[PDB]
RNA sequence: CCAUCAUUUAGUUGGGCACUCUAGCGAGACUGCCGGUGACAAACCGGAGGAAGGUGGGGAUGACGUCAAAUCAUCAUGCCCCUUAUGACCUGGGCUACACACGUGCUACAAUGGGAAGUACAACGAGUCGCUAGACCGCGAGGUCAUGCAAAUCUCUUAAAGCUUCUCUCAGUUCGGAUUGCAGGCUGCAACUCGCCUGCAUGAAGCCGGAAUCGCUAGUAAUCGCGGAUCAGCACGCCGCGGUG
């Protein structure tokens, strides 16, 4: 509604800790914010052979998965868009805000 | 009105399931049962609950299925089936569980190997 | 195995009849995991049967099958270089094993346009005692209490 | 020879058709990824010391 | 397939083009075994390199939608 | 006779034995029994002379004969003749479309 | 996602988060109870309850050592060798050659089948100069105008075996689809040597395979399709997924 949120990381650790600062940071001063909904954690996944020149049959695999977490606002204030476009922690995780 | 829901899986199929009395039939996605599933003699596996316990009307049955193939989405409108009636009246635990009917067939699809043609048959070998 | 004797794998029994000997004759017709097809065939086998001077398909394809099945099997086997042949009984559930082993080899060997005008066909010749079903039945009974001389004391 | 070929890799091909992937660390020319640019078996080298994020074994 | 017009390359067309005139040579030698022979080939001698020498070839007219290369092989079998 | 060439066969339909014709495949003979108006009905040729003379003269619009043969044959010895690569391999009972040698001639040299 | 309500082509739009689903945090299986065997012991056989019972099913995880096993061509590196050439740049040709012998596969030898019309049911994954909705043109492979989507939103994607009708009649055949002729399409600067696909025509061997030999203990064997890494294009190979069983 007029304002939502979108989070991708590698780890749900981390992926939930940043969604509830900002859920936190939001019911703050407005009210009315849609929960963390889960999305279904997209995941790749890499065969290899495990030796440089010869032997086929046997091999070793790897994957890469991808967490997502989506949250929606509900009728801000001009106080919500400040406290939240200045809020920037952690490094490693995707953040994409969309009117 | 009354009614009575349950939930049933088998082999990557889930089924909604919902008793409501009347004189005995079943329909599933908006069609008939006999158009549904019309192999040969399915039907007759999925009429077992009330053949066993609550012998044997009346209930109308409509059923939301989704997943897996026809001979799966049967078995799976079995369980749920046998788990409404279950809540119909606790007293039918004992006959229904007797002749299964309760459990969760966990019999899924083994994951291949690498190095292997399936998940077990191997290459054709020559000694020499 | 080498631990020890395992189980029997029990059956699920058809709803039409109530019988898992119709169960095991439709497995064994069945090719390729296509068990509808293997299932219309055995019922039109059975419809042609009770239509056709019949009685009832549960009752003749009993018949049939108690006249097929065998009763004394021999086994070759090794010593230390040489090898012979000596009978022995038969465990009940090796009977119909060979029965409806027996039954379906030799009604797919017919030589007719459909299988079931060959195995409504050849389950009747069954029961009334004919058929190369029989026939080898017999012949397993000849090469038993023959070769019992390099067997009694085996 | 293998220091030249890195070299003729690099700069601009002579036809669309005529271009082709090859390994950054070494100049491996088999079996790259094209996510990464790593070939075969830097790509098992460097996912042990947890260096490419993400990536890790998988088992299931 | 190229019923985008078909194939010559333009040393190929360049020379032919030139010797268009009069009564032609046999010096028309080209690597270029890619082109088709167009209906202007005809009566002129092409040398085609076959990776290792300048075969010549004579154009007659049954020859007329038919590649350059298929008229020197490359494998020499017995 | 029969109906084209030589000796249609019997006891089978029309659209089936229209094929014994060389020329004549399985969509053909579709095309021909239908630019006239003839069914099959059911598993026999029971005809009258107006359909045969029907399916007849529509056969003759077509290279269904050793018309073709001569055809097939001549092309092949256009191409023996000029180089020519496909026509060398034609002579030495080769593959003559690319075919990597090691089993693929049992068909092309027996 | 649609059970209690109106509505339309429809879960769509009002409404709701009940159910399914998605995904964080917890529970649950331990010979833990009950009977017998056994040195009363460990352990084994049977029962109750429960979704599950005796390492519930599968994966990752590979000791000290053996074969001077494999790899100087992934990369490094001691010693030796070349240096107006064993270094370097370009076009065209092999790597695809064919009297044959060996291994691993695919398609069949038909009626539990071939052909025509109708009706159904999945899961894992991929997408920005990419995945293409829809409408039209072409018998077809495809082409043109155009549309949504950086994705639980759109697309690839109505799965194939299956089921129901109508045929065909035991034949080298309405089985089989090798080989060859002619005409096209697509990618690419360019498909002769040496690509994939389409249509019409042709219609080989093959009627279940000796000695010998291989895979597999349950959702397994057998059988049927779908996806993607590599990649303009090019898969009967490889890695995964599910259906019938
Ligand atoms: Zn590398």
């Amino acid at each position: 509604q007029k304002i939502r949120i979108r989070l991708k990381a590698y780890e749900h650790r981390i992926l939930d800790q940043s969604a509830d600062k900002i859920v936190e940071t939001a019911k703050r001063t407005g009210a009315d914010v849609s929960g963390p909904i889960p999305l279904p954690t997209e995941r790749s996944l890499y065969t290899v052979i495990r030796a440089t020149h010869k032997y086929k049959d046997s091999r070793e695999q790897f994957e890469m998965r991808t967490h997502k977490r989506l949250i929606d606002i509900v009728n801000p204030t001009p106080k919500t868009v400040d406290a939240l476009m200045k809020l920037d922690l952690p490094s490693g995780v995707n953040i994409e805000i969309k009117l | 009105q009354v009614q009575y829901s349950g939930t049933g899986r088998r082999k990557n199929a889930v089924a909604r399931v919902r008793l409501v009395p009347g004189t005995g039939k079943i329909t599933v996605n908006k069609k008939d049962v006999e158009e549904y599933i019309p192999h040969a003699d399915l039907r007759e596996v999925i009429n077992q609950p009330f053949g066993v316990t609550e012998t044997k009307g009346a209930y109308d049955v409509i059923v939301n299925v989704n997943g897996g193939g026809y001979a799966g989405q049967s078995g799976a409108i079995r369980h749920g089936i046998a788990r409404a009636l279950l809540q119909v009246d606790p007293d039918f635990r004992s006959a229904l569980k007797r002749a299964g009917l309760l459990t969760r067939d966990a019999r899924m699809v083994e994951r291949k190997k690498p190095g292997l043609k399936k998940a077990r048959k191997a290459s054709q070998f020559s000694k020499r | 195995p080498r631990k020890g004797p395992v189980a029997k794998r029990d059956v699920l029994p058809d709803p039409i009849y109530n019988s898992k000997l119709v169960t095991r004759l439709i497995n064994r017709v069945m090719v390729d995991g296509k068990r509808g097809i293997a299932a219309n065939i055995i019922y039109n086998s059975f419809d042609i049967i009770k239509e056709s001077t019949g009685n009832d398909p549960l009752e003749v394809f009993e018949q049939a099958m108690k006249n097929v099945m065998p009763v004394l099997e021999v086994k070759a086997r090794r010593v230390g270089g040489s090898n012979y042949q000596v009978p022995v009984e038969v465990r009940p559930e090796r009977r119909t094993t060979l029965g409806l082993r027996w039954v379906v080899n030799y009604a797919r060997l017919r030589g007719e346009h459909t299988m079931e005008e060959r195995l409504a066909k050849e389950i009747m010749d069954a029961a009334n005692n004919t058929g190369a079903s029989v026939k080898k039945r017999e012949d397993t009974h000849k090469m038993a209490d023959a070769n019992r001389a390099f067997a009694h004391y085996r | 020879a293998k220091k030249s070929m890195i070299a003729k890799n690099k700069r601009p091909a002579k036809h669309s058709t005529q271009a082709y992937t090859r390994c950054e660390r070494c100049g491996r020319p088999h079996s790259v990824y094209r996510k990464f640019h790593l070939c075969r078996i830097c790509f098992r080298e460097l996912a042990y010391k947890g260096q490419i994020p993400g990536v890790k074994k998988a088992s299931w | 397939s190229l019923k985008k017009g078909p194939f010559v390359d333009d040393h190929l067309m360049k020379k032919v083009e030139a010797q268009q005139g009069a009564e032609k040579k046999k010096v028309i030698k080209t690597w270029s075994r890619r082109s088709t022979i167009f209906p202007s080939f005809v009566g002129f001698t092409i040398a085609v390199y076959d990776g290792r020498k300048h075969v010549p070839v004579y154009i007659q007219e049954d020859m007329v939608g038919h590649k350059l290369g298929e008229f020197a092989p490359t494998r020499t079998y017995r | 006779a029969r109906i084209a060439g030589v000796d249609i066969p019997r006891d089978k339909r029309v659209v089936v034995s229209l094929t014994y014709i060389y020329g004549i495949g399985n969509t053909t003979a579709k095309k021909v029994l239908a630019n006239v108006g003839v069914s099959e009905d059911v598993r026999v040729r029971d005809l009258t002379n107006e359909q045969t003379d029907a399916i007849r003269a529509e056969i003759d619009k077509l290279k269904v004969e050793g018309d073709l043969r001569r055809e097939v044959n001549l092309n092949i010895k256009r191409l023996m003749e000029i180089g020519s690569y496909r026509g060398i391999r034609h002579r030495r009972g080769l593959p003559t479309r690319g075919q990597n040698t090691k089993n693929n001639a049992r068909t092309r040299k027996g």
